[PDB]
C-alpha cells in the first residue's frame, strides 16, 4: 500500500502541473541576482557558479518543502494517512519520494539551462546533474523532520529555514567541493560516494524521526 | 452603444469568434510574407554575414514581448477603475502568449550571442531585461493559476500587472545603467541596415496579428470556462452538431 | 532576386547555420504548442459542458423516475 | 473481554483539565455516543480513542494490549471521520474513495458513493461541491469498509434527513454484527433508548 | 489614528520578542552558506559580500513578509481595521513602518557583525549601513502587495518570492553598485540619492496599490 | 429615508448562485434578523452588506450613496463582528479592547468588559482564555460603542443563556433609539415576534 | 525508589531548589581558582606572548558548547522512550545556557583570532562549527519559543535535538575536511604548555558547575511555568512570607 | 609566582590588552544576563501567580457575596 500513497501524491501534484513549476521559478529567480549584484565577468562567474547553484538548490527546495505537508493538515488527510494499516516511516517514505520527484525531477531537467547560463563546460553539467540526483533526495529527508515539526505553526516559513539549513550544510560542502574539483577537471568520484553516503544515512534514518514529530505536531 | 454591449459574455464569444478565422489567416499571409522577404531576398550585414536573419525572429519577439504587457496594463486599468471582469480575463489571456514571446526573444537572442560572444549566454543588458519580463510574465500567470476563484484571480493579475508596469521602466534603466558601468554591448536589437527593414517591419505587424488571434482565441476559451453552466453555452452546444 | 544563388547553399547560411535554423525550429515550436493547446482547450471545455449536461439530462431522468 | 477499554485518561489542552478520571469499556456490538457539554474535548476524547492524540496520563487498550504496540492490527480494523473529511479536493470522489482500500470494482464501488446520496456525482471534482456533499464521500466509505469500529466526529454535519435516516440504518445494521459506532453528534437522533450507550465526559 | 495602529503593532511583535531575531538568524545562516561554498579566501570573500549581502538581506525580508499580514487573517483583525474610520492606504502605511521597524532595525543592529565577518572597512560598514537603511524600506513597500494577495492563499511561499524579487532587482543593482563603488574608494552621494528616489516613489504608491488588492485577496 | 438599502445583491461564490435580486431597505431603530439556510451565504450577506464583499451586481447604500464613495462615514457609524472575534489573541482583553475606541477611562471601561460576563478576568492575555470568553471581549465592545449599524455574524456563539439575555436587553436597548442591529444566529431568541423583523435569503 | 519520586514534579522542584546555592558558591569558587591561576600565577606561551590566556575564555566554552548540546541529546531521548517529560524540559532549560557558551566561545575565538590573523574573522574550521553549532541552538530555542503548547514544545524540541546530534559528527568531520582543502590552519585550541595545565582544567571543571547551576535554576523556572496552577505551587506561595 | 612583575604592568598584558580584555568583558556580561534572566524570571513568576491568587480570593470573595 506504500505504492498507493506514492502514486496518489504523484496524481494530485499532476493535476494542477502549474504549481511544480513555481520552485524551478524560484530557482532561476536565484541564479539571476547573483550576475546582477557581481557583474558579467565570465571567470568571476565561472568560478563562483557552484555556490549560487547550491544555495539556489538549498532555497529552492526549502521553500517547496511546505507542499510536503502543509496540504494533508488542513484537508484532514494526514491524519487518515496516520492510520492506514502501515508503519507511518513508509508513508513518510512515500511523501518524500514523491516530494523529490515533484520538486527534483524539475531541477533536473532545468539543468541543461542552469548549466548554459553561468558557463560550465558538458563535465560540469554531468558533475552538477549526478550531483544534484545524488543530493535533492537529501535536500527532501532532511526537510522533512522541519516540515513535520512546523506544520502545526500558521507562522512556520521562516523557522522551517533555521532548522533546515544547518543539516543541509555538509551536503553544502560536499557538493561545491564537487564541482570545484570538477572545473579543475579531476575525477569526482569520491565527492560522489560521500554524497551517496550521506544520501543513504538521511534516508534510513529520517522516516523514523519524521514520523514521531509528526505524530507530535497533529495531536 | 454597441460598445456597451461589448461586456455581454456570449456576444464577445461570437465577436471573438469570427474576428479568430480572418485575423488568423491575415496573420499567416503577413508572417509568411515577412519571413520569406528576410531569410532570403535580401542582403546580409558586413561584419555578420548571414548571421542577421535572427533580427527578424527576435525583434518581433522583443517589441511585442514588452507590448503585449503594455497592452496587458489598459486592460489591468479597465480592471479597476470601471470593474471591467472581462478585460481581467483579457490580461491572463495575454500572459501566457506575453510569456513565449519573451522566451523566443530570449533564445533568439542566445543563439545570435553564440557566433559573436563565443557563449551562450553573457548577462548582457537586453538579454537581462527581457529574463526578468519573464519573471514578470510568470508571476502573472501563476497568480492566476493558483487562485481557485478565477474573477479574484483575474483581479489579482490586474493588480500585479499595473505593479509591474510601474516597475518596467526602473528595471529597465537600471539594468542598462548596469551594463553601462560593468562593460559595453555592440550594435544588435535595431542597427539595420536599410532595404533590410521592410521585411522586418511586416514581420512585426504580422507577430502583432499573431499575438491578437491568439488573445482572442484564448479570451473565447477563458469565457467558456467561466460560463459554463450559463444557458447560451447550452444553446452553442446544441447548435453543435 | 534570391541572395542565395544556390538553393542548396540556402539552407547552409554561410557556414552560420545552425544558429539560425535552430532559432527558427525554436520558435516555430512554442507557437505550435499555444496553438494546439488553446485548441484542444476549447474543445476539452466543449466536450466537458457536454458530458457535464449528459449527467444533467441524466439528472432530469432521475428526477423523473422520482416523479413516476 | 471488550476490546475498546479505556483506562484513566487525563487531557489538558493548553492546560486545561478537560476530563479526569474517566475509564468505560465497549463490549462488541454497542453503540456508545458522547454527549457531553463542550465542543471541543469530545472531539478531543475520540482522537485519544483512535490513537491521534497520546493520553496525558492513562492508556487506551485494544484487546487488552495498549495502542503503543497494537498500531498494525489496531488500524486494520478502524474508521474514523473527522471534522474534516479526510479527503482530498483536488481529485475526484471516486479516486478518494479508491484510496482507501477495495472500491474499484462494482461489489465494492458506485453504490457506495450511491448510498450516502451522492449518485450522479461521482465524477465531478470535490472543490466543485458543496461541503455537506464533500463530507458525503468520507460518510461512503462506511459501506464499503470492514472495519468493526468506527469512530465519528460530527458525522450528520449539513446532511439532509433522508441521509441521516440511511446512515443510522447502515449504522446499526453495523452495530448488528459486533461493530461499534463510538460518535459525536449535536441534533437529537431518531433511535430507541434501548439499544443505545451514552458516555458522558462530565465537567 | 495612523499611530494607534503602528503602537499597538509594535506592542503585539514585542510582545513576544523572540520571534523577530527569526530573521536576522535566517541571514546568518545565508551569510554561513557562500563562505562554506565558495572558499575561506578573504579577497574573494571581499569581492562577493555586496552579493551575498543583498541576496540574505532579501531572502531575510521577503520569509519575514509573512508576518506582515498573515496574522490578521485568522483573528479577524484585517477586516476591522479595514473598517476603522481611516483610509486603508494609511492602515497600510502604519503596518509597513511597524513591519519596518521589526524587521529592518534587527538588519540595522546585525550590521557591525555581518559587517566583521565580510572583512568590510568602516567606510564599507557606513555605505551598508545606509544602504540598508535606505533600503529595508523600500523591501517592505515592494512586499506588501505581494503579502496582500497571498495571504488568502494557503500555498503562498514561493509566490510570494516571484512577485517580488523581479520587483527589487532594482535596489539590488543600485545597492551593490553602491558598495562596489564603496569598496574601491569613492564618493557615493548619487548611489544613494536614487536609492532614497526609489524609497520615496516606492512608499508614495505602495499603500494605494495593497489596500485595493488587500480587498481584493479577502472578498 | 431608510440609511442602509440593499438594491439587486446577486452572489456567486465558487460560480455557485447564493442569492439573486435581493433588495430590502432598513428605516431607522430595527432589528432585522438574517434568518438563511445555507451556513455560509449569510455571512457572505453581512460581509457584503459591511462592504467586506463589492457585489457581483447591484449595490449597497448608505444613506443614499453607494458603498465605494462614503466609506469614511459608513465606517464611523458600524460595528461589525464576524464569526472570528476580530481581537488579537496576543494583547490582554482591556488593551485589545482600548484599540477600539474611547474605553481608557472609567465611564467607558471596566463595566463595559463586565457587561459581557468578562468581570475579573480584565488583565488575562486572550490566548489563556476559553473561546466564548475570547468573544465577549468584541461582544464587550458593544457598550462602549457609538455606532448606529451592528452587523454580527453569530453574536451568540458560546455564551451562556444569562450572557444572552444581557446582549439581547442591550441590543434592544440600541433599538429604543435610532440604530439597526443585523444579526445572524442558530438559537432560537427570546424577543417577541412584534419587534424583530426576518429578512430571509430564499434559494 | 526515589529515582522514580524525582519525576514528582514539586519533589524535582525542591531537589532543585537545596541543589542550587551549594552548587552555585562551588563554582564561583573553582572558577575563581581557575582563571586567577590562568590569568597569573602562571606563564605565557612564547610565540603568541601574553594572548593566550583567552585559551580559558575559550576552552571550558568551547568544549561545553558541545557538552550541553550532548547532555541535551541525553535528555531528548528520556523524552522519546520512557516519555518524561521533566526530560524534554531539561532540553529547553539547557539550550540558551549552551547557547550563551557558544556566543562566548565565538567571541573569544575572533578576539585570539586577531594578534594572529590580523582579521576578527578568518573561516577556520572550529569557529564555523561552532558557529554551526550557535545555529543548532537557535533552532531549538526558536522551536521551544514557537509552540504554544510548552509539552508538545518539549517534545518538538527533543525531536530536533536528536536530530541535530544525529547530523552533528557528520557536520564536524566536514567542516575540518572543508580547511583539509582550501588551506590549513595552526595548532591554537589544545596544543598547551605544560604547567600551564591545571588552570584550563579547573575552569572547565567550574564552567561545567556554573552550566549545571544554570541548568538546575531554569529547570525550576520552567516547572513554575508549567504548573502554574496545581497546588504545589500554592502551599510553596502560602510559604512565602 | 606571578609571572607579571609589576602590578600595573599586570593590566597592560604585554601590549595584547585589549583583545583579552575586550573578550574578558564580553564573557562577563553574557553569563551575568543569564543569571539575571533566571532570577528575575523566577521572581516574576512567583509575582504573578502571587497577583493571579488574589484575584483568586476576590473570585472566592464574589462567590461569597453571591451565597449571601
Amino acid at each position: 500500500m506504500f505504492w498507493r500513497i506514492f502514486r496518489l501524491e504523484l496524481r494530485v501534484a499532476f493535476r494542477h502541473s502549474a504549481e511544480i513549476a513555481n520552485p524551478l521559478w524560484f530557482f532561476l529567480i536565484v541564479i539571476t541576482l547573483f550576475p546582477l549584484s557581481i557583474g558579467p565577468e565570465p571567470q568571476l562567474l565561472a568560478r563562483i557558479a557552484p555556490g549560487i547553484i547550491w544555495v539556489a538548490a538549498l532555497l529552492s527546495s526549502l521553500l517547496a518543502l511546505e507542499r510536503l505537508f502543509r496540504d494533508d493538515l488542513q484537508d484532514g488527510s494526514l491524519e487518515q494517512l496516520m492510520l492506514l494499516p502501515l508503519p507511518l516511516p513508509a508513508v513518510v517514505l512515500a511523501k518524500v519520494m514523491a516530494h523529490w520527484m515533484v520538486t527534483g525531477l524539475p531541477l533536473l531537467i532545468l539543468s541543461p539551462l542552469v548549466a548554459m547560463l553561468l558557463g560550465m563546460d558538458v563535465y560540469g553539467w554531468q558533475v552538477m546533474a549526478l550531483t544534484l540526483l545524488l543530493g535533492t533526495p537529501t535536500l527532501g529527508f532532511l526537510g522533512a523532520p522541519g516540515v513535520a515539526l512546523t506544520v502545526g505553526l500558521k507562522r512556520g516559513g521562516v523557522l522551517l529555514s533555521i532548522l533546515v539549513l544547518p543539516l543541509t550544510i555538509p551536503l553544502l560542502i560536499f557538493a561545491t567541493a564537487a564541482m570545484d574539483a570538477a572545473s579543475m577537471h579531476l575525477p569526482v568520484d569520491g565527492y560522489l560516494a560521500i554524497l551517496g553516503a550521506l544520501l543513504a544515512g538521511t534516508a534510513t534514518l529520517s522516516p523514523f524521526a519524521t514520523a514521531a514529530a509528526l505524530r507530535i505536531s497533529i495531536q | 452603444k454597441t460598445l456597451h454591449q461589448l461586456a455581454i459574455p456570449p456576444r464577445l464569444y461570437q465577436i471573438c469568434g469570427w474576428f479568430i478565422p480572418w485575423l488568423a489567416i491575415a496573420s499567416v499571409v503577413v508572417l509568411t510574407v515577412g519571413w520569406i522577404w528576410g531569410f532570403g531576398f535580401a542582403p546580409a550585414d558586413y561584419q555578420q554575414g548571414n548571421s542577421y536573419r535572427i533580427i527578424y525572429l527576435h525583434v518581433p519577439a522583443a517589441i511585442w514581448s514588452m507590448g503585449i504587457y503594455a497592452s496587458m496594463a489598459v486592460a489591468a486599468f479597465i480592471g479597476l477603475v470601471w470593474q471591467m471582469k472581462m478585460a481581467n480575463l483579457a490580461v491572463a489571456a495575454m500572459a501566457p502568449i506575453g510569456a513565449v514571446f519573451t522566451f523566443i526573444a530570449l533564445v533568439t537572442g542566445s543563439a545570435w550571442g553564440k557566433p559573436m560572444w563565443g557563449t551562450w549566454w553573457v548577462w548582457d543588458a537586453r538579454l537581462t531585461s527581457e529574463l526578468v519580463l519573464l519573471f514578470l510574465y510568470v508571476g502573472v500567470i501563476a497568480l492566476w493559476h493558483a487562485f481557485d476563484d478565477r474573477r479574484l484571480a483575474g483581479r489579482a493579475a490586474g493588480i500585479l500587472v499595473l505593479i509591474g508596469v510601474v516597475n518596467l521602466p526602473i528595471i529597465h534603466y537600471s539594468v542598462e545603467w548596469w551594463n553601462t558601468l560593468h562593460q559595453g554591448s555592440t550594435r544588435m536589437q535595431q542597427s539595420i541596415d536599410p532595404a533590410m527593414r521592410s521585411p522586418l517591419r511586416w514581420s512585426i505587424f504580422g507577430f502583432l496579428l499573431l499575438s491578437a488571434t491568439l488573445t482572442l482565441m484564448r479570451m473565447r476559451n477563458l469565457i467558456l470556462l467561466m460560463e459554463k453552466r450559463r444557458p447560451w453555452v447550452s444553446e452553442l452546444i446544441l447548435k453543435r452538431g | 532576386t534570391p541572395a542565395f544563388a544556390s538553393w542548396n547553399e540556402f539552407f547552409a547560411m554561410g557556414g552560420y547555420a545552425f544558429f539560425v535554423w535552430l532559432a527558427v525550429v525554436m520558435t516555430v515550436i512554442p507557437l505550435v504548442v499555444l496553438v494546439v493547446h488553446s485548441v484542444m482547450q476549447h474543445r476539452a471545455i466543449l466536450r466537458g459542458v457536454a458530458q457535464q449536461r449528459a449527467r444533467e439530462a441524466r439528472l432530469r431522468a432521475a428526477q423523473q423516475q422520482e416523479a413516476a | 473481554m471488550g476490546m475498546l477499554e479505556a483506562r484513566e485518561l487525563l487531557c489538558e489542552r493548553d492546560e486545561r483539565t478537560l476530563f479526569s478520571g474517566l475509564s468505560f469499556t465497549l463490549n462488541a456490538g454497542e453503540w456508545v455516543q458522547i454527549t457531553g457539554s463542550n465542543g471541543a474535548g469530545k472531539t478531543t476524547l475520540l482522537r485519544l480513542l483512535t490513537g491521534l492524540s497520546r493520553p496525558d496520563a492513562g492508556e487506551v487498550l485494544w484487546q487488552g494490549q495498549p495502542l503503543h504496540q497494537v498500531r498494525d492490527s489496531y488500524h486494520q480494523n478502524l474508521l474514523w471521520i473527522g471534522h474534516q473529511p479526510g479527503i482530498k479536493t483536488r481529485l475526484t470522489a471516486l479516486e478518494n474513495l479508491h484510496f482507501y482500500h477495495r472500491d474499484g470494482d462494482t461489489a465494492q464501488c458506485l453504490e457506495a458513493l450511491a448510498q450516502a446520496g451522492l449518485a450522479g456525482f461521482e465524477d465531478i471534482p470535490v472543490n466543485q461541491l458543496s461541503a455537506g456533499q464533500q463530507r458525503r464521500v468520507a460518510l461512503a466509505r462506511l459501506w464499503l469498509t470492514r472495519a468493526t469500529l468506527w469512530i465519528l466526529d460530527e458525522p450528520f454535519t449539513a446532511i439532509d434527513v433522508n441521509g441521516v435516516d440511511r446512515l443510522t440504518q447502515r449504522m446499526a445494521q453495523h452495530t448488528e454484527q459486533g461493530g461499534i459506532v463510538i460518535l459525536t453528534t449535536h441534533q437529537p437522533l431518531n433511535v430507541a433508548e434501548s439499544k443505545i450507550r451514552r458516555i458522558s465526559l462530565t465537567q
